[PDB]
């Protein structure tokens, strides 16, 4: 019988049950097919050995299926079953790969999804020394420090090395007296035979809105050992799985006045919960008319604005960040700046682009750069990342652009035309990288945009900042009767099917694909097709109270040139999307004009450009 | 214990025959003793350092350049104690003003692919590594006692010539004078010192996994 009248901790520590368990795990490791006749732990061990990973995953449900007794012994006394399983998986691998001894000679078995997902505030004393699965954000991480694993001292009076004691993570190891000269004294470590292991400490805390309903959020410690270190960064959402181990602290006893012990989770498996084939895309891109079909895929709810849909779609995929051969460092980021009276779904345009995009971040304007911060766990005064370095390759969604402060304004402009920040702070003098595309929305002064003045008046923004934006869309309002029904019906219906009684699959994988497998080229047949427009329009604008299309608009137009290389996979400049580039670069300029000039320039060009 | 010094007196003899014998150049043109000549030309100028190259050491005797990769601590000592016995039989007789033999700081370079700070796993503890980076700080030079001598306090017994270990590790003063418990103090007049700085190395900018601030060593 594999269950007799002892304590589960001490049943498994006996020689008989130990050997029985040892042999029982091998038979499961070697012979376990999964719904197709595949020895899963034959290919999985292989894929582990083709990378030198020394970490094997054991899904718990199958262990319970093929093994009824071990999957009940496990979360009772896991400080020894997870040790026996190690020596089992070793002898398996050293049979499937008899030379693997030259790679780390030690295997750890992780365990995946115990069936007992739990909260972080409901851990009571019942769970001391029991395997546990939890969840929550991580809010700190020290550096990867090396810790003793098999220490070995040396005596100071005999030149003899003491015994190889093992280090347990509750109390400093204590060597006795030298068995060679009885020289009991202050020994020192022997850096050459001692074995070390990585080490990292993190402070996990409850998820923001998940369980912290009407109270404050609790937290816990965790200790990631050798293979696990740097599995997670401050801000990630993870789900631990680890022994919940306590240890005596002398400080808490002197604050609370009672004998009180500290607790810590010795993590055993960390699995993040976040956000991480062409043959269709070939013909789907070769439709020759993917433009219309993609425009009405973003902005899924909000009706109208197929104008600004165009610009934002241009922005999303981006353009081409070519490096000029004259050391001029032209940028390949499209920055947008919405504006319009309150109540026109600007903020929703920001929030949906938060979702559809990847590696995106978000902020309000009412933290932009790295700042000195006292770490929650480590208690050292480190430096933490801001809000323009977390979009170092993706997008930065600014909200309430007007409410920025003078320091914030003098810091935002630097990153536009240089895309690189220096920090000579109290911490240390560094110069980091920031390559992000800015998507922001300002407000009209006086509670309403009025197009008698130029746009540079109702925006309430410093003038050399608006130049750092490529597109200038102006949102407004309408009282047209036939569209009142169109918008009403839509909203009402969207309130009928949301309550407890190109889709979002093509374009996400498409912004993943089309981001990568294209590199648009630049010929020189368009080089003269545009100047014929500039020579005219410069005079046309300077004639009146306005400043014509200047070089910082030609740059935006030439950037949006490639903005369609990502949608069509075209990647070759043609006189077709130049009709589009010029069209857009004037679209974002006629609106930001005067009362009668916004229409005089229209009567000229909107009929001239042959839209 | 007794085989320790008997191995050393056989390594400090094979590290000496390397400096004394390694040549370059072919047989058609003509040869050049590479490290005797640099020892002499750096001693006579008053520099006291050579720059041994690991490929040469490997190509001469293959075992030594492996020990030097595994136990660099206790073998750099033998190398730097053979560089001092070769720089003696090359520059002597020193002319008039110097007749005490100095100490030769043997540096060493190599031509091998560099690791990175993020690849310093604890299994690389006390192994020669080779990492690139960017200097970010610099302390002010300080002293560091190398050959120190102590003295008792009450009975005034001396125990001199004690040698410190290199790196950042101190020393444990006795408490058994042979007088009160710890009767030993340092004699500031008799302690040879050498300079030492302490830099700070940041990892290259194009090797950060791009979610955070670069780490440093
Ligand atoms: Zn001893
Ligand atoms: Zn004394």
């Amino acid at each position: 019988e594999d269950l007799k009248g002892h304590s589960v901790r001490e049943w498994v520590s006996m020689a008989g049950p130990r050997l029985e368990i040892h042999h029982r795990f091998k038979n499961f490791l070697r012979t376990h097919v999964d719904s197709h006749g595949h020895n899963v732990f034959k290919e999985r061990i292989s894929d582990m050995c083709k990378e030198n990973r020394e970490s094997l995953v054991v899904n718990y449900e199958d262990l319970a299926a093929r093994e009824h007794v071990l999957a009940y012994f496990l979360p009772e006394a896991p400080a020894e079953l997870l040790q026996i399983f190690d020596e089992a998986a070793l002898e398996v691998v050293l049979a499937m790969y008899p030379k693997y001894d030259r790679i780390t000679n030690h295997i750890h078995v992780r365990i995946s999804h115990l069936p007992l997902v739990e909260e972080l505030r409901s851990l009571r004393q019942l769970h001391l020394n029991q395997l546990i699965r939890t969840s929550g954000v991580v809010t700190s991480c020290t550096g990867v420090l090396p810790q003793l694993s098999m220490v070995k001292y040396n005596c100071n009076k005999c030149n003899f090395v003491l015994g190889p004691f093992c280090q347990s993570q509750n109390q400093e190891v204590k060597p006795g007296s030298c068995p060679e000269c009885q020289s009991a004294g202050p020994f020192e470590v022997n850096m050459e035979e001692t074995i070390y292991q990585n080490y990292q400490r993190i402070r996990i805390q409850e998820s923001p809105g998940k369980v912290a309903a009407g109270r404050l959020p609790r937290s816990k410690d965790a200790i990631l050992l050798a293979d696990l270190v740097d599995s997670c960064k401050p801000g990630d959402e993870i789900e631990l799985t680890g022994i919940y181990h306590n240890n005596y602290d002398g400080s808490l006893n002197t604050a609370n006045g009672f004998p009180v012990f500290a607790t810590v989770i010795l993590a055993n498996h960390v699995a993040k919960k976040d956000n991480k084939d062409v043959k269709m895309i070939t013909s789907l891109s070769k439709d020759q008319q993917i433009g219309e079909k993609i425009f009405a895929s973003i902005a899924p709810s909000i009706y109208g604005h197929e104008d600004i849909k165009r610009g934002l779609a241009l922005a999303l995929f981006g353009g081409e960040p070519k490096n000029p051969g004259g050391k001029h460092k032209v940028r390949g980021d499209i920055n947008v700046l919405l504006c319009g009276d309150p109540g026109t779904a600007k903020s929703q345009f920001l929030k949906y682009i938060e979702k559809v995009s990847s590696r995106a971040i978000f902020t309000t304007g009412q933290g932009l750069t790295a700042y000195v911060q006292r770490h929650p766990v480590s208690r050292e005064w480190t430096l933490e990342a801001g809000a323009l370095v977390l979009a170092d390759r993706g997008v930065c969604l600014i909200d309430e652009f007007d409410k920025m402060n003078d320091q914030d304004r003098t810091s935002i402009h630097e990153a536009m035309e240089q895309q690189s920040i220096s920090i000579s702070k109290a911490g240390i003098v560094t110069s980091l990288q920031a390559r992000c595309t800015v998507i922001a929305a300002a407000n009209p002064i006086g509670g309403r945009y009025d197009p008698s003045l130029t746009f540079s008046e109702n925006v309430d923004l410093t003038e050399p900042i608006i130049s750092r934006f490529d597109i200038l869309c102006v949102v407004r309002d309408t009282v047209d009767p036939v569209q009142d029904e169109m918008l009403a019906r839509f909203v009402v219906g969207s309130h009928v099917r949301h309550h407890p009684s190109l889709p979002q699959e093509v374009l996400k994988k498409y912004i993943i694909y089309a981001k990568e497998r294209v590199h648009p080229k630049l010929n020189q047949m368009d080089q003269d097709k545009v100047a014929k427009m500039y020579s005219d329009l410069r005079k046309e604008s300077m004639a009146t109270g306005s400043i014509p299309i200047t070089v910082r608009h030609i740059e935006s137009m030439i950037r949006m040139a490639e903005a369609h290389a990502r949608i069509h996979l075209r990647d070759y400049v043609i006189e077709d999307d130049v009709n589009m580039a010029i069209r857009v670069m004037l679209e974002s300029f006629i609106d930001t004009q005067k009362f009668s000039v916004m229409r005089s320039m229209r009567k000229t060009f909107a009929r001239y450009l042959s839209f | 214990a007794d085989e320790g010094q008997a191995r050393k007196s056989q390594l400090q003899r094979r590290f000496k025959e390397f400096l004394r014998q390694y040549r370059v150049g072919t047989d058609r043109t003509g040869f050049t003793f590479k490290y005797r000549d640099e020892l002499k030309r750096h001693y006579n100028l008053g520099e006291y350092w050579i720059e041994v190259e690991m490929e040469d050491l490997a190509s001469f005797d293959e075992d030594l350049a492996d020990y030097l990769y595994k136990q660099p601590a206790e073998h750099l000592q033998l190398l730097e104690e053979a560089a001092k016995e070769v720089a003696d039989e090359v520059t002597r007789p020193r002319p008039s003003g110097e007749e005490v033999l100095q100490d030769i700081q043997v540096m060493l370079k190599s031509d091998a692919s560099p690791s990175s700070i993020r690849s310093l796993k604890s299994d690389m503890m006390s192994h020669l590594v080779k990492i690139p980076g960017i200097i970010i700080a610099a302390s002010a030079v300080r002293a560091k006692a190398t050959r120190i001598s102590i003295q008792c306090r009450s009975c005034r017994n001396t125990l001199t010539n004690i040698a410190m270990r290199p790196g950042l590790e101190g020393y444990a003063l006795p408490r058994k004078c042979n007088c009160p418990l710890d009767p030993y103090f340092i004699m500031p007049d008799k302690c040879k010192c050498v300079d030492f700085q302490t830099l700070k190395l940041q990892e290259l900018p194009d090797a950060v996994p791009h979610g955070e601030m670069p780490r440093h060593m």
